[PDB]
């Protein structure tokens, strides 16, 4: 569970390239193509909408953890 | 509550769990660490937090631009818990190399934050490429001698690409459309307060960029002002992405507009396409004259210099006279004058005197080497442009007015000699500030003869003559002044015949 906490943390930095504290679009189709996931521009756009509860555009570590511990 | 991309992410976790460093090679882990003050800064709020950071950072650099120094760093996140240096991130650390004021870094550091702002308000319209700016911030090495700063960026891998700079480059080769629209974005939804250019990074993650402000006085000496965003829009070739968020054309001439579109082709090639989701354009301005004099007007308050635009055209203006546009070539000289009309009709009182001026056919300042056709039309607008100029507060456009009125010199064929407006005219430029008794003694001889509408009144011919005798003094003149005080008693003498 702490360490699960510290892997979340570890995978938000992952996509938050800039490490304001926040997963926007450009970074997610950045990381997604230098990661060599096969994903298109409207997918990513979905990923980001579908994880934004506030509607802010973007993903914060809070939705993050929502969305990755989730049922 | 439902997510169906679980597995996408996770995916990319694993995938990334077992991507190599890029920077492994440079062995920055077996540095010696460095401690350091890390400065990060929020635009909404104003605000900055400080924190104690650690840093391992390459000793040479790997890059040097034409004001700072990079240098390849790692450094141990703070919002882990417990992070190792195998795993630590990878950061480009600037430093310029000229020594400036400490307060540079920290206006570097807000310039950025706007920026990337800017860039979130551009993407909440839905474009159909998102933008991000990096965030920068600084790190304070308190230990080395100077306790000097460094500007830290996350490291961006991938195809570095400038795509414009600040004074009008544009990348042609593989055109895109997303940073130019971003610009022009920019340009038009802060009102024509600010413009972000230089836009440069990875595909759409952008950094080092540049803002220009309508006042020039912040973010930094790469703020031109109004003459950077001349730059820009004498360069600017509007592409879909400008249409599709209602982005109104910059009036170019004939010969710029050419210049610009001669690449409509490739922009029609770009790969780049709309959804039909993008919506249109704190307050924001369009960027063509006749929408510009349309708000003008519509402030109703009868004005002069309200519009950043007609200075916009003004800099343009200047930028042509001084050989910005032209190559080792004469300067385009109707363009001149094509943007020097636009700004007269926004407002700007530089150019009303300018064009008053050349219809009329005398000497000027701007476009001084330009003289214009001679036309009755033209003289015509060289007494409008002058009297719209002298009912603005310009002193030598009042007192060329006056003298139209007075003796006909510069004077519409449409007008005629009016002595008693050419009396105000003298008199509006004697209480703003050639010489004063010049014209005070003008005015006396008008009144001691009369004429032109005017009544002959020898007692104000006498009294003005006397305040051009006390002007003559004040200015060493006294055989002056005595003639005056004769002239004034020759007045004064034909009211007791
Ligand atoms: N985050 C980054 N990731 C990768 N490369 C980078 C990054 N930041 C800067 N660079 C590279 O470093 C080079 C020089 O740094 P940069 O231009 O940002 O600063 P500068 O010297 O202030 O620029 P300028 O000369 O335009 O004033 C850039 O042209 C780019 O190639
Ligand atoms: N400008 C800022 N002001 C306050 N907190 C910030 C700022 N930028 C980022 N953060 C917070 O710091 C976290 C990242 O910290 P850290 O990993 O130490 O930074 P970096 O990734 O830049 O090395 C983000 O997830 C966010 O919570
Ligand atoms: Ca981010
Ligand atoms: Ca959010
Ligand atoms: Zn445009």
């Amino acid at each position: 569970d702490t360490d699960s906490e510290e892997e979340i943390r570890e995978a938000f930095r992952v996509f938050d390239k800039d490490g304001n504290g926040y997963i926007s679009a450009a970074e997610l189709r950045h990381v997604m193509t230098n990661l060599g996931e096969k994903l298109t521009d409207e997918e990513v756009d979905e990923m980001i909408r579908e994880a934004d509860i506030d509607g802010d555009g973007q993903v914060n570590y809070e939705e993050f953890v929502q969305m990755m511990t989730a049922k | 509550n439902s997510f169906h991309f679980k597995e996408a992410w996770k995916h990319a976790i694993q995938k990334a769990k077992h991507m190599p460093d890029p920077w492994a090679e440079f062995h920055l882990e077996d540095i010696a660490t460095e401690r350091a003050t890390r400065h990060r800064y929020n635009a909404v709020t104003g605000e900055w937090l400080d924190d104690e950071v650690l840093i391992k950072m390459a000793s040479q650099p790997f890059g040097r631009g034409a004001m700072r120094e990079c240098f390849r760093t790692k450094k141990l996140s703070n919002f882990l818990h417990a992070q190792q240096w195998k795993g630590a991130s990878n950061y480009v650390a600037k430093r310029y190399i000229e020594p400036v004021d400490r307060d540079v870094y920290f206006e570097d550091v807000r310039l950025q934050m706007e920026a990337k702002l800017w860039g979130e308000e551009y993407n909440r319209h839905k474009p159909p490429k998102q933008v991000d700016i990096m965030q920068m911030c600084i790190i304070e090495l308190k230990d080395r001698p100077g306790k000097p700063l460094f500007h830290l960026e996350h490291y961006i891998e991938g195809k570095y690409i400038k795509y414009n700079s600040n004074s009008g480059f544009v990348r042609d080769d593989n055109i895109r459309l997303t940073p130019q629209a971003f610009s022009h974005f920019t340009f038009e939804r802060s009102g024509h307060q600010l413009i972000v250019v230089d836009i440069q990074g990875v595909g759409d993650l952008y950094t080092d960029p540049q803002i220009h402000t309508e006042t020039g006085t912040d973010f930094g000496d790469g703020n031109l002002g109004v003459r950077g965003m001349a730059l820009f829009f004498y360069s600017h070739a509007c592409n879909r992405i400008c249409e599709s968020m209602g982005l109104a054309p910059f009036d170019l001439s004939p010969r710029e507009r050419d210049a610009v579109n001669q690449n409509t082709k490739l922009l029609q090639s770009a790969k780049t396409i709309l959804r039909g989701t993008e919506e249109k354009c704190h307050l924001p301005r369009a960027s063509a004259v006749a929408l510009e004099v349309q708000r003008l007007n519509a402030l109703d308050l009868e004005k002069i210099g309200k519009s950043i635009l007609g200075k916009v055209h003004l800099a343009m203006v200047r930028y042509h006279e001084g050989g910005r546009f032209c190559e080792k070539e004469e300067w385009d000289q109707e363009s001149a004058v094509f943007h020097l009309e636009h700004a007269a009709n926004l407002g700007e009182l530089e150019a009303i005197v300018g064009l008053g001026l050349m219809y009329s056919q005398l000497p000027h300042h701007i476009l001084a080497d330009v003289s214009l056709k001679e036309t009755e039309e033209n003289k015509t607008k060289g007494f409008d442009y002058l009297l719209k100029a002298a009912e603005a507060g310009d002193r030598q456009s009042m007192i060329l007015v006056a003298r139209a009125f007075d003796s006909g010199q510069n004077l519409s064929p449409d007008r005629c000699q009016d002595w008693l407006e050419a009396l105000h005219w003298y008199n509006t430029a004697l209480e703003m500030t050639e010489p004063r008794y010049m014209m005070l003694a003008r005015e006396a001889e008008m009144l001691f003869t009369g004429g032109y509408g005017l009544e002959k009144d020898p007692q104000r011919s006498g009294d003005l003559y006397t305040q051009a005798a006390e002007a003559a003094m004040e200015a060493m003149k006294g055989r002056l002044a005595n003639q005056y005080y004769q002239k004034a008693e020759e007045a004064w003498a034909q009211m007791e015949e």
